[PDB]
């Protein structure tokens, strides 16, 4: 998954 | 995984003149909210890495406009007009959308400079080491430039691949040079059972390569 | 805004590493605040290795959360990282760099600490052996003359060559260390006109703070 930004 | 895949790896610059670096990820790096967060970090010696652009395009409070950053979806550049002392240094760009997180191998910014030959010294093993075992035959080439240089191990007419052992300087503040000790280290046995050892290095200077040698019986 | 990693250098393959990163200049109780750890071998690249949010989040490189744990000392200004069963591949320089998020115009790695150093190896303890090298046994003099002196097999970094105990510092190159096995080696020349040598002599004088020995070698012809 992505890293989380918000 | 996202590889950060960086160009040139070395990158010899004139001060004043302009340079690109060319990064391209593995794959697309546009995060789902909508930001590309590529990022843009020079490293110098000893120092940690330092932010210069982050989302592409963008200077980070602090940076000169010399340094700009463009690019989309896969494909990215940095370049820096006017190149500057204070910008030499190690250049990783970075994607951070996916995990892990990722930076290039990095490119080495460079001073470029006028050919230079190197000064080459054989050393022939010291009776200390040979009394107690071992024989390292020790070359020097010291202050060429350009960078790359090749060296080949001969004993007897013979090259000799194994136990060769190469450190390299980092380029000269002063004279903006490079230089290097290579060393190949033998059994005390071994190195007596030949008697001439040379010491090759090819280098843009020249088309014959520089040789220096010496006979073990004399 | 500053930060600061401390921890044990030098650890033995399969020990646990405990890292330390003090910082200030910001908090980690400030919404959308975190640091991640990044860590980069000796002529090589950054990798980066696990990252902590003001909300306790966290989240770890893949190919080796396991061997992470990543936590954090909001009221101390804190952040730890430890790595469990460490090995040679562990060598690195270690930083802990800010990153915040939420609004993307702050979100990357502003600040970073001067970095922490680590060897991974089972290597003892050991001191150099120490090598004059003076010329060709018999060569044409000459103009110039440089002399040599090699280090080899020790452990752990770092030693300090010097030429006649500092006063001879120009002519000098000396190269970076590497590894032959377990232990580390390295090589000084020195330059001179060949007036001033063999007439006057020449010393390489090698110091291995570690192993508390010093070691002084004069280059005699031959």
């Amino acid at each position: 998954a992505e890293f989380r930004h918000d | 995984d996202v590889l950060m895949t960086q160009t040139p790896l070395s990158l010899p610059v004139s001060l004043g003149d302009q340079a690109s670096i060319s990064c391209r990820s593995s794959q697309n790096i546009v995060h789902s909210n909508g930001n590309t967060y590529l990022e843009w970090y020079l490293q110098k010696p000893g120092q940690s890495p330092k932010l210069l652009i982050y989302k592409v395009s963008n200077r980070f409070s602090g940076v000169p406009d010399r340094f700009s950053g463009s690019g989309s979806g896969t494909d990215f550049t940095l370049k820096i007009s006017r190149v500057e002392a204070e910008d030499l240094g190690v250049y990783y760009c970075f994607q951070g959308s996916h995990v892990p997180l990722t930076f290039g191998a990095g490119t080495k910014l460079e001073l470029k400079r006028a050919d230079a030959a190197p000064t080459v010294s054989i050393f022939p093993p010291s009776s200390e080491q040979l009394t107690s075992g071992g024989a390292s035959v020790v070359c020097f080439l010291n202050n060429f430039y350009p960078k790359d240089i090749n060296v080949k191990w001969k004993i007897d007419g013979s090259e000799r691949q194994n136990g060769v052992l190469n450190s390299w300087t980092d380029q000269d503040s002063k004279d903006s040079t490079y230089s290097m000790s290579s060393t190949l280290t033998l059994t005390k046995d071994e190195y007596e059972r030949h008697n001439s050892y040379t010491c090759e290095a090819t280098h843009k200077t020249s088309t014959s390569p520089i040789v220096k040698s010496f006979n073990r019986n004399e | 805004v500053t930060l600061k990693e401390s921890g044990p250098g030098i650890l033995q393959p399969s020990q646990t590493l405990s890292l330390t990163c003090s910082f200030s200049g910001f908090s980690l109780s400030t919404n959308g605040m975190g640091v991640s750890w990044i860590r980069q071998p000796s002529g090589k690249g950054l990798e980066w290795l696990a990252h902590i949010y003001w909300d306790e989040d966290k989240r770890y490189n893949p190919s080796l959360k396991s061997r992470l744990t990543i936590s954090k000392d909001t009221s101390n200004n804190q952040v730890f990282l430890k790595i469990t069963n460490v090995d040679t591949a562990d060598t690195a320089t270690y930083y802990c760099a800010r990153r915040r998020i939420i609004y993307d115009v702050e979100d990357y790695f502003d600040y970073w600490g001067q970095g922490t150093t680590l060897t991974v190896s089972s290597a003892k303890t050991t001191p150099p052996s120490v090598y004059p090298l003076a010329p060709g046994s018999a060569a044409q003099t000459n103009s110039m003359v440089t002399l040599g002196c090699l280090v080899k097999g020790y452990f752990p970094e770092p030693v300090t060559v010097t030429w006649n105990s500092g006063s001879l510092s120009s002519g000098v190159h000396t190269f970076p260390a590497v590894l032959q096995s377990d232990l580390y080696t390295l090589s000084s020349s020195v330059t001179v006109p060949s007036s001033t040598w063999p007439s006057e002599t020449v010393t390489c004088n090698v110091a291995h703070p570690a192993s508390s020995t010093k070691v002084d070698k004069k280059i005699v012809p031959r």
